[PDB]
């Protein structure tokens, strides 16, 4: 139906800012929320049709050390999105104590807008894990909407905290943050950014602003995901449709991205499967096998082309299959959208279950036992000595971690009648 | 005023409220189309009270 | 022709997630009047935002039978009156049967929606990691996993191959022979056919189990895990039975590969 | 019928200056009262059609400690009224026992423009409540003016005392009216001082001149309640009308103001609607439910428009209900005015009885019965001791204003067979 979306932290509102500038460029509105005349549609996924002709997005501004969310104070999308509730580090204990303290107007902010919008679907949070300024008061924020709403759907837009990187607490507020993110959400979207700066620094020869162009390419993800619940369809009007077929259980809710176009700076559906199924057209880089895959296309499509490609893909056996059960590779298509730039018209994009991301959370957590056991990098962070006196809370998020790379490795078995 | 006013009130009362009733109970089955009862009673309360089929 | 797609055979949105929605919410000792059902189609059309047209009147919604039997049956007939001037072109006797396919398409979102009352009755839960709960959602799972692999085929061949034909057959007799073989391709690639009648009837084993599996949310697992093992079975043999009717479509070639991949 | 509308106190002198002004650039008359080229209406409600052909409307000056009021004569608004009968503070006490004393010959100016006038319908009564000038004085002649004249109807347009506030007297004055107010009026149009100071600091940037732009406020409310009467309509082209849905009883005829255009410095009805129910765009800011509420529109309506918005109104239920019967949100289009400025063409204002200014009330109350505990906030003011030696009117006041209240949650009930 309607959804909610939550920004918060300098990258999170970094994300939020490029996404919201993306679907206003997309959907028929001025910076100020003005209507064309251009605009089978909906404008009532992420915008509210707001009181002064401006289909104003319903967004949470969230501030934590405002550096870059003054540029986006005195900015031509701020005339799109100002509901006002701007309301006030670099560590997760730091974040989480503040966001502790003051929960009460912010979760005042968060029922004005949940009694804003007429229906509601879920709570998309721009997020980036051991951020600084978005961790911490992330997790807590996870708690307080997952507790106060068991009714509704959380997802959290991820990054994989691995940039070529100093911080040496980051395995813990990351390690913190997971246990959070495996207990207190529906389901997780994760991008590494290692990755993201190699296909970055590869197609273009960028090595200095690699931020905003990593923003440039979670936005176009975030617009394609939710292009099939903004353009009515026949399935994935909802989000929950989406999230059903990828996620088997409650523990395995954390999905690899792919989107077959590297390249928007003659096509057929049959090549962008084949170019999707591979591990170097995917965004997030012993038996490594998917448990399920659903893509989505938009473009040109002759409708015979996705049922020969399908035919291909069985054939050829280019994608890792799931031993326990049938949960493949489901062809989704979906409507081109108004000014979007016309190259790839045929253009696809997949969201994946994995366990191969088993592989990085132990990368992980082996620096995090690392400098676990050698007892010199916690740094004495007062608000972590605080907040912790015993630091059992690391011991009990290593606890789940382990859990749950028990239960990805024994969902890798065909038995799945074993459990961890 | 609360007495002999209270029982001369209450049979108006019933007889209204009877007149009332079968009014639009006859119009709620004639189906803007039920736009018309359904502004007569917004509450929704003698709108129906005693439906029929 | 494209309002038709919209809204008997579905393509608006948040109108197929309102309608039947609004619906389901009585199934019966209710749906009997038609004062509920008749006003429940002008309530969904403003929730699409799409809706409200002029061609989105006339849109009659009418039972003509009486059930007095959730139930995963329905009766129930979504119709359209086709103006003077049209009437040569398109006749009332085509959009009965927009209605009689419509019937079908409404029976299988009742899947999608017991599926979502067990999903839904078992998600306020959760937090809670019990052993009961991550092996009840997993039999869950498949059950949904099942229909909306049926219901991408189906979202396949009666909307983007038979829609794409009959778009290339209007790029005056010739017209009404176009809409009836448009029509005529509907039922035929839906397999409601009575040819396809052995690969329909061990659909509506698969949706009984799912009624009761929604029925049962503990003590009594072992009813459930046995429910959905039967489940299996009765796919596993699908899968061969669809296969066997190959000899007997192209249409059909999507079938087998949408309901097992990659497992015999 | 005709309107005689009284005036008096610095704050009542002001609105009423106002309002006058307002009337004066909204019909086609000069500020001495020439006829325009202009000008389906009515001059006939606050104006007498006087006899140098000026509309000189029927208004009764009153001046106690005249500050403004000597700004209001040097004025060209003095060549619009002025039938001469200005006769001459900072107390309820000090300005009833001066209204007291003199009631003859303002009895008599009273009886001069009821003489005046053919017909009547009401007396209109510039008022403030705990304004110091209007208090007391305006208690009194309320007490003589629903004494007097039993047949007709008497609207009292009140403030409610809170601007961030000295004077600790001014629970005692506000109540004492307010008791005056339940016992001694047949309808009361109440607002509040902090909701439009709120607005004003919201919609502009200032804080000082916040009296002058509230009078703008109160003027514009003034006009577009009596549209309807002014301009031909089919109904509420008498007071009793309007003023009968709203009031379900004696008791409860305090209704609350809206007006869906905060700014007068493309639309529909449907939207202005959904944007009046909100309780934000209502200028006076458990179960909280509405007696009745009824809406008046003016401008380039589609009457097909009205109809299915309150389509939507039903559906959504966005309105609060009344338990003990039907009572509900009644639409009246009305003609949009010659010479208003041409922003929001669309524009509605409504009138409605809530229970939520019981809220109001019992705060007050509880302001009160802090200082009557504490016994240090009577100042001893001599007027005070005078006229009521043992303050048996203050326990009275009491009594009657938790009736009031008790008779409000009753009616917030199911049951109004059970009273208070």
């Amino acid at each position: 139906r309607e959804i909610i979306t939550l920004q918060l932290g300098q990258c999170g509102n970094q994300i939020g800012f490029e996404f919201w500038k993306q679907l206003c460029a997309e959907h028929g509105i001025s910076p100020e929320g003005i209507v064309e005349e251009f605009a089978t549609d909906r404008k009532d996924v992420f915008f509210y049709q707001a009181d002064d002709e401006h289909y104003i997005p319903r967004a949470v501004l969230l501030d934590l050390e405002p550096r870059v969310i003054h540029s986006i104070l005195n900015s031509p999308y701020a005339k799109l999105y100002n509901p006002e509730n701007i309301y006030l580090g670099n560590n997760w204990a730091s974040g989480f104590s503040q966001g502790e303290k003051i929960h009460e107007d912010i979760f005042d902010i968060i029922d004005r807008e949940a009694d804003g919008s007429d229906s509601l679907e879920g709570f998309v949070l721009c997020h980036s894990i051991a951020g600084g300024t978005g961790s911490g008061l992330g997790s807590y924020l996870l708690e307080r909407l997952n507790d106060r709403y068991p009714k509704k759907l959380v997802q959290t837009y991820s990054v994989f905290p691995n940039q070529d990187e100093d911080v040496v607490v980051q395995p813990y507020n990351s390690l913190l943050t997971l246990k959070r993110l495996t207990q207190n959400a529906d389901c997780v979207v994760v991008l590494d950014n290692t990755a993201l700066n190699r296909i970055a620094t590869d197609r273009l020869h960028i090595q200095n602003p690699s931020f905003s162009q990593i923003n440039q390419l979670v936005s176009t993800i975030m617009s394609a995901s939710t292009t099939t619940l903004r353009y009515p369809g026949y399935m994935n009007n909802d989000l929950i449709g989406l999230i059903a077929s990828l996620i088997p259980t409650p523990r395995l809710h954390f999905l690899m991205t792919g989107y077959t176009p590297l390249t928007t700076d003659k096509t057929t559906v049959l090549d962008v499967m084949r170019r999707l199924l591979q591990p170097k057209n995917v965004m997030v880089s012993t038996n490594h096998c998917y448990i399920a895959i659903l893509n989505i296309i938009q473009g040109e499509v002759d409708p015979t082309q996705v049922h020969k490609s399908l035919q291909r893909i069985r054939e050829r056996k280019l994608a890792n299959f799931i031993p326990w059960g049938p949960a493949s590779i489901q062809v989704a298509l979906s409507r081109k959208s108004p000014y979007l730039p016309s190259a790839h018209r045929v253009s696809g994009l997949m969201m994946a279950n994995h366990t191969s991301i088993s592989s990085l959370f132990e990368r992980t957590c082996r620096q995090y036992d690392k400098l676990r056991k050698r007892e010199a990098f916690l740094e004495q962070f007062r608000k972590e000595d605080m907040f912790k006196d015993n630091f059992d809370e690391m011991d009990t998020s290593r606890e789940i971690v382990q859990q749950l790379i028990d239960e990805y490795h024994a969902a890798t078995r065909p038995d799945y009648i074993s459990w961890g | 005023l609360v007495s002999g006013f209270e029982a001369t009130i209450n049979k108006f009362d019933k007889n209204f409220s009877a007149h009332l009733l079968d009014l639009l109970a006859r119009l709620s089955i004639y189906s803007g189309m039920a736009s018309v009862i359904s502004r007569l009673d917004f509450n929704g309360f003698y709108t129906e009270r005693l439906e029929r089929l | 022709y494209e309002a038709l797609r919209h809204f008997l055979l579905m393509e608006d949105g948040e109108f197929a997630q309102s309608l039947s929605d609004l619906l389901f919410e009585k199934l019966p000792g209710e749906l009997l009047n038609p004062l509920v059902l008749n006003s429940v189609l002008s309530k969904a059309l403003q929730c699409s935002l799409h809706g409200d047209t002029p061609h989105a009147s006339n849109l009659s919604l009418a039972l003509k039978y009486l059930p007095e039997v959730p139930d995963v049956l329905s009766c129930l007939e979504l119709r359209y009156k086709v103006d003077w001037p049209l009437n040569i072109v398109i006749t009332e006797g085509c959009v009965s049967k927009y209605s009689g396919v419509f019937s079908f398409l409404l029976q299988l979102k009742l899947m999608m929606w017991a599926l979502k009352d067990v999903c839904f009755h078992l998600k306020r839960t959760a937090m809670a990691g019990s052993v009961q709960f991550r092996q009840l959602q997993l039999f869950k799972h498949e059950m949904q996993h099942f229909v909306k692999v049926i219901q991408g085929y189906i979202a396949n061949q009666i909307l983007h191959v038979t829609w794409c034909e009959f778009r290339a057959r209007l790029a005056l007799e010739e017209i009404q022979r176009a809409h009836a073989e448009y029509l005529h391709k509907a039922v035929f690639r839906g397999l409601l056919t009575e040819k396809a009648a052995p690969v329909m009837n061990v659909i509506h084993s698969i949706f009984s189990l799912v009624l009761k599996f929604r029925s049962q949310l503990h003590p009594n697992f072992a009813l459930m895990q046995q429910s959905y093992n039967t489940f299996k079975y009765y796919s596993h043999f699908l899968f061969k039975v669809v296969t066997k009717l190959v000899n007997r479509q192209p249409h059909l070639e999507d079938f087998l590969l949408r309901i097992n991949f990659n497992n015999y």
